[PDB]
């Protein structure tokens, strides 16, 4: 994750 | 994106990009990937 802007965890 | 049918739907362009890689069909790893530099190539090929 370097070029990721908005960021969403928990992607199940 | 969307313009012609329609009115605008706010995009910020790099975005564009991100989306027009499907009218060659690439990944969007391409330019986020690479943003500067396909940046600069676009500078440079306008100033040429």
């Amino acid at each position: 994750c370097d070029v990721v802007i908005g960021i969403i965890n928990n992607t199940v | 994106w969307t313009f012609g049918a329609g009115a605008a739907l706010q995009i910020p362009f790099a975005m564009q990009m991100a989306y027009r890689f499907n009218g060659i069909g690439v990944t969007q790893n391409v330019l986020y990937e690479n943003q500067k530099q396909i940046a600069n190539q676009f500078n440079k090929a306008i100033s040429q």
